[PDB]
């Protein structure tokens, strides 16, 4: 018979977890960049 | 078998609390949202060019009603009144009498297109595939009484859309 | 066939609008988890009860 | 095979036409009366009667599941043909 | 005791909300429905049916 | 999938993901709109013997 | 949401009010190649929840 | 009598009243109220419109499906009138203009069009013809409106001998040009005496003239129940409105006293009770707001 | 003549201006409102036609009645229609707004919204697809395009 | 349809028409049944 | 009877029968009937005057703990003198079970309101009034909830027709939405679909 | 024949409640006329209230009149707060419908309705 069935090997894996990338610098480096920009502007 | 959403204890050490203070003093997550929207600006929009392009449809689509014919000119309906008995909205009115050659044919077949919920029970209760729901959906009118189809209008619709209705039935009838 | 699939039940902790928002988002993730199981475990056979 | 009433109105296949004294004809003024010009009785009248060499014949309208329910027609009467109840096709025994 | 005695006949016509035209000018027929002569079954004649008289039905000018 | 590599890199940087692997717009990977005819199976009561309805 | 409306109409014929699930099973079987499109949709859907 | 014109139902929206009426000038004020009263009985109405169809849109919900048939017509084209009136058993004429334009003057509106409609209806076998004239229509009057209206009334009478000619005095209503004209001027005070008549009683009298077969060939005169001086009427209008586009012909018309015609039958002979101005002036002029009643004569 | 041509071109200009900047006021009653929002989705995108999304009822041109109008709701609809500036148009979408549909014989359902407001375009379906409602909006634009207001004003 | 033409029929319209709403060629509903109750025609001769 | 027949749940049937005997033994003052259906549903038909204690017992006994009020319904059966049957559906999350409590009233007898037991009923039984005219005594705020404001009559009674007695339309003379007696363009076609042959011998009633 | 009362043990308390309801409606009517901007007078509204009260004045069962007083109180609270519109207040005044025939002859002329 011919029916709509999944393939014999099964379908591939499907991701479902939450994925936030965790990008970017730390707080210390961000604050250091801010004070560096301030010091350059003041000079 | 259960998970605890929003039961996280944040760290109280100096590094994490300085990261949090930098986040609420320099607006990190607002920049994240801005970056999301800016990245979504440079994607190709999914907008099609109607009416020059049409949305995809399946041959099971239920649109405008039509009355079919046999491939000899004889109309398929034999006035069995199954469609008007199964119609949930009572949109179908059928009156019948024997014609001059003695066949069982209808004399009145009205479908109230303002009552019909477009459910396809009539086309699945028909034993001869006389009434069908065609693929047409661009048939909006300007007057209420134009949406009150009689037998002549449905026969004209069948003669107009047979070349597509027959192909849809041929492609679909093995699933029925 | 809900007893043959595996999924998680998100449980809130404060009863506010934010926890109900997070529960509704997590239910979309769990619905994907059941969908992947239903595709790989679809059996052949008929579609209606054979009592005509 | 349409015909035209003396008031200028087309008669449908069901024989319906509006009388000259009927006011409802005012619904057709400025518009048109929609009729179907393909009459089913006229179109089935042109179909030739099929000659078969058996006592009974089976009709399903052609196409198998795309036609009507299958029926069995007796052809013992030599005076008249055996007409199908659904499709209107007629058969005749050649003996 | 929290119970009172009312010996008058029951009359709820003021509470049903039906207009009086369909109250005093209607005749209600209470009957056991007759068996359909095209069938031999008798399951439709087991309960009493109450219905009303039939008023005018006319023809729509449009359809 | 018609974007330039510079625009693709800009989108990947600003979004944070690799968007080219998971494109929401459909393409040639989808099924054909016409399909071969099927042959549907029958139920368990499609039998000629030992198939009385009272049981 | 529009892509899942195609799944309803490809299996029942109507985009929203399917009248598909009936007492005794379902009205019509899945058309050929429908579950391939469901797998293709749900494979990329975890990214769409993350953007929201 | 055809079978489709026999009355049926209970006089509701979807019933059949057996009236096929062609209302000329139904897009105005009196025509609007007449079509509204005709459609609630399930009567078939044919509306010929000269203007844009959008201006007829408010006439659409006044009846059931197919009970109102909109169609085009021209005042100088007899073929359009023949197309409009050939399937109806009553024709009502309400065509009028307070002012004359470049294309149409008073004579064309009040004489040529009513005579053409009457002649076409007579040659099409129409049973009832109603023509709405004015009460003060006199041939020797000092305004072209009243002179041409009297001439057109005479021409309608000779062309259609069984025509019901109705002469309202001065109609006040929600969309009128009588109380709204006085309220919007923010001309003077004379010794004019007038009897304003409510629009609903005019519509009821027209409907009763349709129903009653005695009214054929008569000439009614619809007047109100009270006679007011013009100064007192203007003072009452300003008092009820809390107030401390025109031409010379309108000024001459409002200075003409309403003549007394006891010989002509009125609203009381058609079973219609006349509504006084005091009960309806507040609902007419509530929209002008941001009371001692006037004395009669 | 000169004046007929001038008023014809002016009528064409105002017709294009009115029909190319339609601002709709939807009525979020029932299923058909969900299909309306699916028409406003990025695939079909009413906004590219100049038809903005969720305009205020105090500045809107066309009212789209999408859903079932009940007896408890009709005076509010009439009030909203009466407080809308001319020129105004009404589009009935779905079977409920056209003729009652499934609930035609109900005790608390107005059998068609044409009993309350005058309707220009009737969109059939239950629900009519987003393409069908877009086609009805385009047909309303064609109906506005062939307006002849200034020609009637000059001819009268 | 250039690759797979549709099946030819004698009643299929050779001239497709678009939507005719708002035009003189629109569709007007009517009853397709005939008269139900026949009325008695009085004789054309007097009883004299 | 394997493929197409619904399997039975005998252990649930035994447990529900035991709990029904338990409840009918604890409260003999108010309960009148205890039944278990073939698909394992427990119905406890009680006197109306015990509508307040019994529910409270089911809300508070450590062996019942029916803390959830799933539904509240009224059923109109005109052949009885007490034509209104009032149905409470209770859900117990602790024991994962459902119960049904049924009382009977006519049009004029009031009912003690179960707001003090279940707060959700504060809307539910109110809807019952708006659909049936069953008055609920000691209700905090009893009024209509679904019908129109000037609506006369209770629609879900079986002597109320499908279309009502009035219908709305806009009138331009009074500039208002007005109500008029109902006149349908198409009559609702009543279908007599009941076959004259008996279908279920197990539900056959004894004759007279 | 012993029944559970709703509010009143006999007819006297029911008549007292009827009196209170009529007093409240008579006090309410001018506020309804002024607030809703109706075109009717205070006399017409009070005559309408008296018309309903006399129309519904043939009952003798305490529970029925108790329920009638309850429903009248519900209508009174729907009128006290602005929940009814102008249309719901004017439902009691049937202005749009034609006056039905009363004698035998007019009903014979218009149709088959008895
Ligand atoms: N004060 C009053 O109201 C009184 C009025 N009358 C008479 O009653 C009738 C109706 O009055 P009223 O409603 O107030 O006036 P309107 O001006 O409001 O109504 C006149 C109607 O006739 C149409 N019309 C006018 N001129 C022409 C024309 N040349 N060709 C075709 N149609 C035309 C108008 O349509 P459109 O302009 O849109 O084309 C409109 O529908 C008139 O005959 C008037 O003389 C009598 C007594 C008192
Ligand atoms: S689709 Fe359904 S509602 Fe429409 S005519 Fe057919 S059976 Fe009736
Ligand atoms: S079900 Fe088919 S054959 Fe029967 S009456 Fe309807 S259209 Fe005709
Ligand atoms: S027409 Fe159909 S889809 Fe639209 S509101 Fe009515 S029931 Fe819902
Ligand atoms: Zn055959």
């Amino acid at each position: 018979v011919k029916q709509d069935m999944p393939p014999v090997g099964g379908y591939g894996p499907i991701d479902y977890k939450r994925n936030l990338p965790r990008r970017g610098l730390s707080g210390y480096s961000m604050f250091a960049v801010g004070i560096g920009a301030l010091l350059f502007g003041y000079w | 078998t259960y998970k605890y959403v929003n039961l996280r204890e944040p760290s109280m050490d100096m590094k994490s609390v300085t990261d949090r203070a930098a986040q609420t003093l320099l607006w990190t997550e607002l920049i994240r949202g801005l970056g999301m929207t800016l990245s979504y600006l440079f994607r190709e929009p999914a907008t099609i060019n109607y009416p020059f392009e049409k949305g995809p449809l399946s041959p099971r689509f239920r649109g405008e009603h039509a009355l079919r014919r046999y491939p000899s000119g004889e109309e398929r309906c034999i006035a069995c009144k199954l469609c008007e008995a199964v119609c949930p909205a009572q949109a179908i009115t059928i009156e019948a009498e024997p014609r001059a050659d003695g066949s069982r044919r209808t004399t009145r077949y009205d479908i109230d297109m303002t009552k019909c919920i477009y459910c396809g029970f009539c086309q699945e209760a028909c034993p001869v595939d006389a009434i069908v729901e065609g693929p047409n959906f661009e048939f909006s009118t300007e007057t209420h009484e134009e949406l009150l189809y009689n037998k002549e209008k449905l026969l004209n619709n069948g003669d107009k859309w047979e070349a597509e209705i027959a192909a849809n039935i041929q492609a679909d009838y093995l699933y029925r | 066939v809900y007893d043959q699939v595996e999924f998680d039940v998100p449980i809130g902790s404060r009863g506010d609008c934010y926890d109900r928002y997070l529960c509704r988002v997590e239910e979309m993730r769990q619905s994907i988890r059941i969908i992947s199981q239903c595709l790989n475990k679809m059996p052949p056979g008929e579609i209606k009860v054979d009592d005509a | 095979g349409v015909r035209t009433s003396p008031t200028g109105e087309k008669v449908t296949h069901t024989g319906q036409v509006y009388d000259d004294e009927d006011y409802r004809r005012v619904r057709f003024v400025g518009r048109q009366k929609e009729v179907n010009e393909n009459f089913a009785i006229d179109l089935i009248a042109e179909q030739p009667v099929s000659q078969v060499g058996s006592r009974v014949i089976s009709c399903d309208g052609g196409g198998g599941a795309l036609g009507h329910p299958r029926v069995y027609i007796n052809l013992d009467k030599e005076t008249k043909t055996g007409t199908c109840g659904y499709c209107g096709l007629q058969f005749r025994q050649q003996h | 005791t929290q119970l009172i005695t009312v010996d008058e006949k029951l009359d709820i016509t003021t509470l049903t909300g039906v207009p009086e035209e369909h109250i005093k000018t209607r005749k209600a027929r209470i009957f056991v429905p007759a068996r359909n002569n095209m069938q031999s079954g008798v399951n439709n004649t087991k309960k009493w049916k109450m219905e009303f008289d039939t008023r005018e039905r006319w023809e729509n000018p449009l359809m | 999938a018609s974007a330039t590599r510079l625009i693709q890199g800009l989108r990947n940087w600003a979004s944070g993901r690799d968007l080219q692997a998971k494109l929401q717009l459909r393409y040639q990977e989808i099924s054909k709109r016409t399909q071969p005819p099927p042959k549907l199976p029958v139920g368990p009561s499609h039998r000629l013997s030992n198939n009385y309805y009272c049981a | 949401r529009e892509k899942m409306f195609e799944f309803y109409e490809r299996v029942s014929g109507a985009r929203m009010h399917a009248a598909y699930v009936r007492p005794g099973g379902v009205h019509q079987d899945l058309p050929l190649g429908l579950m391939d499109d469901i797998y293709e949709f749900s494979k990329n859907f975890s990214l769409r929840i993350d953007e929201l | 009598l055809h079978h489709a014109v026999i009355p049926h139902g209970k006089g509701g929206r979807s019933s059949v009243s057996g009236i096929v009426a062609t209302v000329f000038g139904a897009t105005g004020f009196l025509g609007r109220y007449l079509v509204n009263h005709l459609g609630r009985m399930g009567s078939q109405v044919i509306v010929p419109y000269r203007c844009e169809p959008y201006d007829t849109m408010h006439l659409r919900p006044m009846g059931d499906l197919g009970q109102i048939i909109f169609m085009d017509w021209n005042g100088r084209d007899k073929d359009s009138i023949r197309r409009a009136v050939e399937h109806s058993n009553v024709v009502i004429n309400l065509v009028g203009r307070e002012w004359e334009t470049k294309n149409f003057d008073f004579e064309d509106v009040f004489v040529k069009i009513p005579q053409a409609i009457a002649q076409v209806s007579k040659e099409a076998g129409v049973e009832k013809f109603i023509h709405i004239s004015h009460l003060n229509a006199d041939i020797k009057s000092s305004s072209k409106y009243l002179r041409n209206k009297a001439v057109g009334e005479k021409e309608v009478r000779e062309t259609f001998p069984e025509a019901t000619i109705i002469k309202p005095a001065d109609i006040f209503g929600r969309e009128d040009r009588f109380l709204n004209y006085f309220a919007n001027i923010r001309s003077l005070g004379k010794k004019t005496v007038k009897q304003p008549v409510y629009i609903v009683d005019v519509t009821k009298g027209i409907i009763n003239a349709i129903k009653d077969p005695d009214a054929r060939g008569k000439t009614f005169a619809f007047v109100g129940p009270n006679r007011y001086l013009l100064f007192d009427l203007v003072q009452y209008v300003f008092a009820v409105a809390h107030r401390p586009w025109t031409t010379r012909d309108k000024v001459e018309r409002i200075h003409t006293t309403d003549r007394t015609l006891p010989h002509l039958p009125g609203l009381e002979d058609l079973g219609v009770q006349a509504t006084p101005l005091e009960l309806k002036a507040i609902e007419v002029l509530r929209r002008h707001r941001t009371v001692q009643p006037a004395k009669t004569v | 003549s000169r004046g007929e041509y001038v008023v014809a071109k002016l009528d064409d200009l105002i017709n294009w201006a009115r029909r190319s900047s339609l601002w709709p006021m939807t009525f979020g009653l029932a299923c058909c409102a969900v299909e309306m929002m699916h028409m406003a989705a990025p695939r079909y995108d009413m906004d590219r036609f100049g038809v903005v999304f969720r305009a205020s009822p105090r500045q809107s041109d066309v009212m789209i009645v999408a859903g079932t109008l009940t007896n408890k709701m009709a005076p509010a609809l009439r009030k909203v229609y009466d407080q809308m500036p001319e020129p105004r148009y009404v589009v009935s979408m779905g079977s409920c707004a056209n003729g009652g549909g499934y609930y035609h014989y109900s005790y608390s359902v107005v059998r068609g919204c044409d009993r309350i407001v005058p309707v220009d375009i009737y969109v059939p379906g239950c629900p009519p697809t987003a393409e069908a409602l877009l086609y009805g909006i385009l047909q309303l634009q064609k109906k506005i395009k062939r307006e002849k207001r200034l020609r009637i004003w000059y001819r009268r | 349809p250039t690759v797979k033409p549709p099946t030819a029929r004698k009643f299929i319209w050779t001239n497709h028409k678009f939507n005719l709403s708002g035009t003189p060629q629109q569709y007007v509903p009517y009853s397709t049944t005939r008269k139900k109750i026949q009325e008695w025609v009085p004789p054309s001769t007097p009883y004299k | 009877t394997r493929p197409t027949v619904r399997p039975r749940n005998d252990v649930a049937h035994k447990q529900l029968s035991a709990f029904g005997e338990y409840v009918a033994e604890i409260l003999p003052k108010y309960v009148q009937q205890v039944q278990v259906s073939c698909f394992s549903e427990l119905e406890i038909c009680i006197h109306p005057d015990g509508v307040i204690p019994v529910l409270t017992f089911l809300r508070d006994h450590s062996n019942a703990q029916f803390k959830s009020l799933a539904d509240l319904t009224a059923v109109d059966i005109p052949t009885r003198q007490n034509r209104f049957e009032i149905v409470y559906n209770l859900l117990s999350l602790r024991f994962n079970s459902r119960i049904r409590v049924k009382t009977y009233t006519d049009e004029l007898t009031p009912v003690e309101s179960s707001v003090s037991v279940y707060k959700a009923a504060n809307w539910y039984e109110r809807e019952i009034w708006d659909m049936f005219g069953v008055f609920f005594a000691n209700h905090p705020d009893l009024r209509r909830i679904l019908t129109d404001y000037g609506f006369e009559g209770h629609p879900f009674r079986k002597d109320f027709p499908l279309s009502g007695y009035v219908e709305l339309r806009y009138d331009d003379e009074v500039k208002r939405v007005v109500a008029e007696p109902v006149e349908l363009a198409q009559e609702f076609r009543k279908f007599d679909l009941n076959s004259p042959w008996e279908a279920f011998p197990a539900y056959r009633q004894p004759p007279e | 024949t012993s029944v559970k009362p709703i509010f009143s043990r006999d007819m006297n308390e029911a008549k007292r409640r009827v009196r209170e309801l009529y007093r409240a409606w008579y006090r309410e009517v001018p506020n309804t006329v002024h607030l809703f901007q109706l075109d009717i007078s205070v006399k017409q509204g009070r005559d309408k209230v008296r018309e309903m009260f006399k129309k519904n004045a043939h009952v003798t069962d305490p529970r029925v009149v108790d329920l009638l007083v309850i429903k009248g109180k519900m209508e009174l609270e729907e009128t006290i707060n602005v929940w009814k519109q102008r249309t719901h207040v004017m439902r009691f005044f049937h202005e749009t419908e034609a006056p039905r025939p009363k004698d035998f002859l007019s009903k014979f002329y218009v149709g088959h309705d008895p």
